[PDB]
């Protein structure tokens, strides 16, 4: 709709609502007073084909007065944008988007698989809101200025007024009356364009297997046939949509011709409107430039509408309910009581009906045959999502009674890291505790054995790592992440599968670092390798989203996939 | 430049058609002045001929501008198709290393967005640029012919707006580049921030990454605000003096000054009015033109980069196929400076037919570069690699791909769902052969348990295939093709237990009777091999069997002692 765009625009600008309303008023009065100057163009020419120097003076003075006023008012209306008040508007919008992205539940952030790149794309494309004053200047001119010029020529004449009013100021509604046909045909074009982009992605990735199957020439011919099919669809669409596009582009001249013919018909017959025809033609010839600007800007109008709709949809999701937030426990016995969480509604009950106990100061293991399953519980412990039924508890206190801050500083997770964000590695260790000094960073690096490799690495702990963050093995990346989780003295540590990279460096250094970290700590190792799991003290087997046999190692030796799981190693 | 136009016969045509369309629109306005003179001279008889001239020049202008847009858009679509065709024929012969690097975010992005921006340049803008040349270069002549005294005012106001806008553009000459630099830097900060959100959420409050993003945002804000100030105190004046209203304000008072001391003719005034109207909306697409042509020049320079980038792998088909051997001869290869894979200083080793060769490496790059270089990702600098007696530098690319049958870690799969995805080597699918090739260790049960059978859609929009089953699919493909040299990288790559046992049984089926050069990391498959080679920092250090290296006392017994200890968790 067109009122919801105004509400979303006056909200999502931010604290510049007063300045935006003032500039909208300035631009409306500017377009209106320019239309009144265009009406003052009428008796100028009527005096001008006669002698009438006093009449020309007494109306050109009013034209100067009503020209300077609307030029100053347009100067202020764009001085909304050119003093700089739009930079503060999009700045406040982006800093509200940042806090909303820091406050969003991670469940919507991750289950939005397309929503990930959607949120990233909107947060990066929000500089497209820069067009909002140059579009509220053009649209408002094209609707108001012919409407007020025509509502004045209703007072100068009768029939030239109606011919001007029915044609020219209703041109922007006559474009949005014919718009959804163009939107449907642009959708038909964009769908095939996206399918071609997907086929190009598929070609570019699978080039190598396409070459070693020997069928590279066949898929090259298939892509050339797809290119010719896209060009033929582009020609077939454009050939049947060029009439409307050319009519809309030249509608101001094809409406000028109606006024020229009808006005000459009225001039030659006895209703001698004298030179008001000449002044009306000189008026509605100058509606060419804002209409030609608006048909250039309509695609930006649609992008601004979609961006504001996506922003008001994105800032409407709320963080988790936090009842009685003052508590924080000290009895870290993690307990689950009938948790059933639906990851996606297509495969419901992904983590179905569990009841876990991870006792304090020990290691408790999770094992399963899927990547998810036993990692969804390690997501749920980080307040990724609310359990649909049941309670999750760090001790006697449920997790829903804690803040996101106390929980996100209570536990520490280690997984396969793709990070360090191209800067100093002292901060990349100290980001888990900015209140930790230089003497504790070296203590954690010595206790997590990344110290020898980072001293072997150049630049001597300055270490910019600017070559996309990765110029080293993933095994010492894992040692960096282990030192990061070791710096933050978290009493509950969630381990992913932290051992998948190499044989000597990665495996031995990460084993040396991890066996330091488990000491008077409730730790959850979820690695698939049943040897490291076999060393543990409590075993949980996750079999298709539901635990089946919880016990010690001998309980796994009771009845299981025992002989195969111990034979494969 | 304009060098990428081989369609210039159909763009010069659209240019001249839009130029003549603008010239006949000027003719229509001139005929309107003619008809108003005829209706003022004798205001009782309807003007008949020059009003017919008005409607004729209007319908001629509309038909000519319609044919101008039709020719321009057909030319743009033909340029887009021929440019994507030349890009595809070039990217067929790219070396797959640089093509795999651009396959992340560049070559598909350039093959779409380059030619799309080229369409929005040469379709919807060059007839406008022709109109913006033709109209203010003929309307000055018409204005000067119609009045000596009156064209000076409208020309002075349009030249005033032109010099003010050019002066505003000249003050922003570096600040526009600084704004684009700030925008690319702050979009990079947005990229790393949205990628950073889960891990910085779970490691702290997010305050460090939020500050590292807010500082780049505030830098961009200060850049944009000082650009808006320093440009806008003249740009508001430029936008407000290109309005029709100051041209009207100089025109009305110039008419008064002409009427005040005589020699003023009304028809010559209303001609200057309509033509001085018609100049500005034609000259405004020249105000948008530099803004468009900057991004167009960026896109054309990007496509001239991609069309002439590589060394093109040195194709040589001037040899015959031999069989079953594999020989490295003092070869040397290092990657480009921004790439994976450390180096290979000097390696030389010869393997006859029927030996299973395990490369064991602590690096992950010293042992991957040998397999990637055997599959002709690039060419070695100083050395020779020979399958059989014949060098692979002179190997027919049909024969070389008939010799080697490869598997890797990432292992892409197509939308040919399964029975054409396994049988992708042959153009046709003998289906029962694909059944027999999927009868190996665990392709058949994974396919048969799927809901849609052997045509269960994998594709870009289908099943995840759980990672390891994609590797089982391409193992079935590599066993279907039965090419004599099989190249591994995935010997127990993914540590799912039943998938480990299944992949070991499938690889025991697939390695049987082939010269297999296998690059493993877990040594459980390496300990059953023929000639095991060790790779430390791009140099060959070891040779010989499993037991002979272990008795040698070299690097291999230390790397074996490391592995058997690290299998046990506690120490
Ligand atoms: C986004 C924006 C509205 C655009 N402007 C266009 C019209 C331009 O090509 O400028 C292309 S998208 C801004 O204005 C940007 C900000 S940085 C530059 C400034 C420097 S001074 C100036 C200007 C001066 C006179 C008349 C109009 C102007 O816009 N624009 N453009
Ligand atoms: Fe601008």
């Amino acid at each position: 709709a067109w009122r919801v765009i105004w509400r979303q625009l006056i909200s999502s600008v931010g604290s510049q609502a007063r300045m935006l309303r003032r500039s909208m008023l300035a631009l409306l009065l500017a377009a209106f007073m320019q239309g009144i100057a265009f009406a003052c163009l009428y008796p100028i020419i009527d005096a001008l084909l006669r002698g009438d120097a006093p009449q020309l003076l007494n109306w050109a003075m009013a034209f100067s007065v009503a020209a300077i006023v609307t030029l100053v008012l347009r100067w202020y209306g764009l001085g909304f944008e050119y003093r700089g008040h739009l930079a503060q508007a999009t700045h406040e919008l982006r800093l509200r988007l940042g806090e909303q992205l820091r406050r969003v539940p991670l469940e919507k952030l991750q289950r939005g698989r397309a929503g990930e790149m959607n949120a990233l794309l909107l947060g990066s494309v929000d500089e497209n809101l820069n067009y909002v004053i140059a579009i509220a200047n053009i649209l408002l001119l094209t609707i108001v200025t012919p409407l007020t010029a025509s509502l004045a020529t209703l007072w100068i004449d009768w029939r030239l007024g109606l011919v001007m009013l029915l044609i020219f100021p209703l041109l922007v509604p006559f474009y949005y009356w014919r718009r959804p046909a163009m939107r449907r045909q642009m959708q038909t074009l964009g769908e095939a364009h996206q399918r071609l982009s997907g086929d190009i992605v598929e070609f570019a990735q699978g080039m190598m297997v396409l070459r070693t199957c020997g069928s590279d020439a066949d898929k090259s011919r298939a892509l050339l046939a797809h290119f010719n099919a896209l060009e033929n669809l582009q020609t077939r669409t454009h050939r049947q949509g060029a009439g409307a596009t050319m009519l809309i582009a030249s509608v101001v001249e094809l409406g000028l011709q109606v006024v020229v013919l009808s006005g000459i018909v009225w001039v030659v017959t006895g209703t001698l409107n004298l030179a008001f025809l000449i002044a009306a033609v000189a008026m509605i010839m100058r509606f060419a430039e804002p209409m030609a600007m608006f048909i250039s800007y309509t695609s930006v109008v649609e992008l601004i509408a979609s961006a504001l709709q996506r922003i008001e949809q994105f800032m409407a999701i709320a963080p988790l309910p936090v009842a009685e937030q003052s508590e924080m426990p000290e009895r870290y016995d993690i307990r689950f009581d009938n948790v059933s969480y639906r990851y996606e509604e297509g495969d419901g009950h992904a983590l179905n009906h569990v009841s876990l106990t991870f006792p304090a100061a020990s290691m408790s293991a999770l094992v399963g045959a899927s990547g998810a399953g036993k990692t969804t519980v390690t997501k749920l412990l980080m307040r990724y999502a609310d359990p649909q039924q049941g309670q999750i508890s760090i001790g006697g206190v449920d997790i829903r009674r804690l803040t996101p801050e106390q929980l996100n500083s209570l536990i520490s997770v280690v997984f396969q890291d793709v990070w360090l964000f191209d800067d100093t590695l002292l901060a990349n260790i100290r980001i888990a505790r900015p209140q930790a000094t230089r003497q504790e960073v070296e203590e954690a690096a010595r206790a997590a054995q990344c110290l020898e490799f980072i001293s072997r690495l150049p630049q001597g702990w300055l270490t910019p790592m600017g070559e996309m963050g990765g110029q080293l093995s993933g095994g010492e990346r894992q040692r960096i992440s282990i030192a990061r989780a070791l710096l933050k003295n978290a009493p509950v540590v969630i381990l992913d599968e932290p051992t998948a990279a190499l044989d000597i460096e990665s495996e031995l250094a990460v084993q040396k670092a991890i066996d330091n970290l488990v000491h008077n700590r409730t730790v959850i190792i979820i690695a698939h390798r049943l040897s490291t799991i076999a060393g543990a003290g409590n075993i949980l087997v996750m079999e298709e989203g539901q635990v089946v046999e919880q016990g010690t190692h001998a309980q796994l030796l009771s009845h299981h996939g025992r002989y195969q799981a111990l034979w494969q190693a | 430049w304009q060098v990428i136009t081989p369609v210039r016969r159909k763009v010069i045509l659209a240019m001249a058609l839009a130029g003549l369309a603008a010239l006949t629109s000027l003719g229509a306005l001139l005929f309107l002045a003619w008809s108003l003179r005829d209706i003022r001279a004798t205001p009782d008889a309807i003007p008949a001929w020059p009003l017919g001239g008005v409607i004729g020049c209007v319908v001629l202008t509309f038909v000519l501008r319609l044919q101008a847009f039709n020719t321009s858009h057909y030319a743009a679509f033909h340029l887009e198709n021929i440019l994507r065709s030349r890009l595809a024929r070039k990217a067929l012969q790219l070396p797959p290393g640089v093509l795999q690097q651009m396959g992340s975010g560049s070559v598909a992005k350039v093959m779409l967005d380059d030619v799309k921006s080229l369409h929005i340049f040469v379709a919807d803008s060059t007839p406008l640029y022709a109109r913006a040349i033709i109209m203010p270069l003929a309307t000055i002549v018409i204005l000067f012919w119609l009045d000596w005294r009156l064209a000076i005012a409208t020309l002075g106001v349009l030249a005033f707006g032109s010099v003010v806008l050019v002066l505003a553009r000249q003050r922003s000459e570096n600040m526009a580049q600084r704004y684009h630099k700030a925008r690319e830097q702050v979009s990079a900060a947005v990229i790393e921030f949205v990628q950073a959100m889960p891990v910085v959420r779970t490691f702290d409050s997010g305050s460090t990454s939020f500050l590292r993003y807010q500082r780049a945002l505030e830098e961009w804000v200060d850049v944009l605000k000082t650009w808006y100030r320093k440009a806008g105190f003249s740009a508001r004046f430029s936008f407000s003096i290109l309005n029709p209203l100051p041209t009207l304000f100089v025109l009305i008072w110039s008419g008064y000054g002409l009427l005040h001391y005589g020699s003023f003719d009304f028809i010559a005034w209303v001609a200057v009015l309509l033509l001085g109207s018609g100049m500005a909306e034609a000259v405004m697409p020249m105000m948008m033109l530099n803004n468009l042509v900057a991004q167009t020049r960026l896109s054309i320079q990007r496509i001239y980069q991609v069309l002439a980038m590589p060394e093109l792998s040195l194709p040589q088909s001037d040899q015959q196929p031999q069989e079953a051997s594999i020989t490295f001869e003092q070869v040397s290869f290092h990657y480009p400076q921004a790439r994976t894979g450390a180096a290979l200083q000097e390696v030389s080793f010869h393997v006859p037919a029927g030996q299973i060769v395990a490369l064991v490496g602590p690096s992950g790059a010293g042992k991957s570069t040998v397999a990637r270089l055997l599959l002709r990702y690039a060419d070695p600098d100083k050395g020779h690699i020979r399958i059989g007696g014949v060098d692979l530098r002179d190997m027919q690319t049909d024969t070389l791909m008939k010799q080697l049958s490869f598997v890797f870690q990432d292992n892409f799969l197509f939308a040919d769902t399964i029975a054409n995805n396994i049988r992708l080597g042959a153009p046709d699918t003998p289906l029962e052969a694909v059944i027999a090739a999927a009868r190996v260790a665990q392709a058949h049960d994974f396919i048969s348990a799927l809901p849609e059978g052997y045509n269960t859609r994998v594709g870009e929009r289908g099943v995840f295939l759980s990672g390891g089953q994609r590797q089982r699919i391409t193992i079935a493909r590599a066993l279907l093709q039965d090419r004599p040299i099989l190249v591994l990288d995935e010997a127990t790559a993914f540590a799912d237990p039943e998938n480990e046992a299944a992949l070991i049984k499938a690889l025991a089926a697939a390695m049987r009777g082939r010269t297999v050069i296998m690059v493993a990391h877990r040594l459980s498959m390496v300990t059953q091999a023929d000639v095991i080679l060790l790779f430390s920092d791009g140099q060959l250090r070891e040779m010989g069997n499993h037991t002979q290296l272990l008795a040698q006392g070299g690097l291999y017994q230390r790397l074996w002692q490391h592995y058997q200890q690290a299998q046990h968790w506690v120490p």
